[PDB]
């Protein structure tokens, strides 16, 4: 019953589309739904294989916009239920023709350390080979 | 619909 109230992530996810309007949005309200960021995940990943190829690419702005929401790394925690399944979203990517998109969100993880590199070696297979 | 730029966000 109460379980219900998980949609309102999940249809609002599915409604976003290519623009920072949508994106910058829902990732700012997003960080007021941290009481349960570890379904979140399950519910942003799921869009993506619902998604075309230049969508799915902007769904995955929306972890990297999320993790970077809670900030300043003062606890950060929606990084590690992303890390659940983060390189498992990218195994929808592995088309070059969005790979080298989500390796702008891959990068930026990369040098800003949001993850240990252990993790990115699965963020490396899944968008490259 | 303006596609935004990953590094913007500050961390």
């Amino acid at each position: 019953s109460a379980g219900a109230l998980e949609s309102s992530l999940d249809r609002k996810f599915q409604s976003v589309t290519n623009t920072m309007e949508s994106i910058q949005g829902l990732s700012s309200w997003c960080i007021e739904n941290k009481k349960h960021h570890s379904t979140i995940v399950y519910h942003w990943m799921k869009w993506l294989r619902r998604s075309a190829y230049p969508h799915r690419l902007n769904l995955f702005y929306l972890a990297n916009d999320v993790i970077q929401n809670c900030k300043r790394k003062n606890a950060i925690i929606f990084r590690e239920s992303f890390a659940d399944v983060l390189p498992e979203a990218a195994a929808l990517v592995k088309d070059p023709s969005v790979s080298k998109s989500v390796e702008r969100i891959f990068k930026i993880w990369e040098d800003r350390n949001v993850y240990p590199e252990e993790m990115i070696v699965a963020l490396r297979e899944a968008l490259s080979t | 619909s303006p596609s935004y730029s990953p590094t913007s966000p500050s961390y």
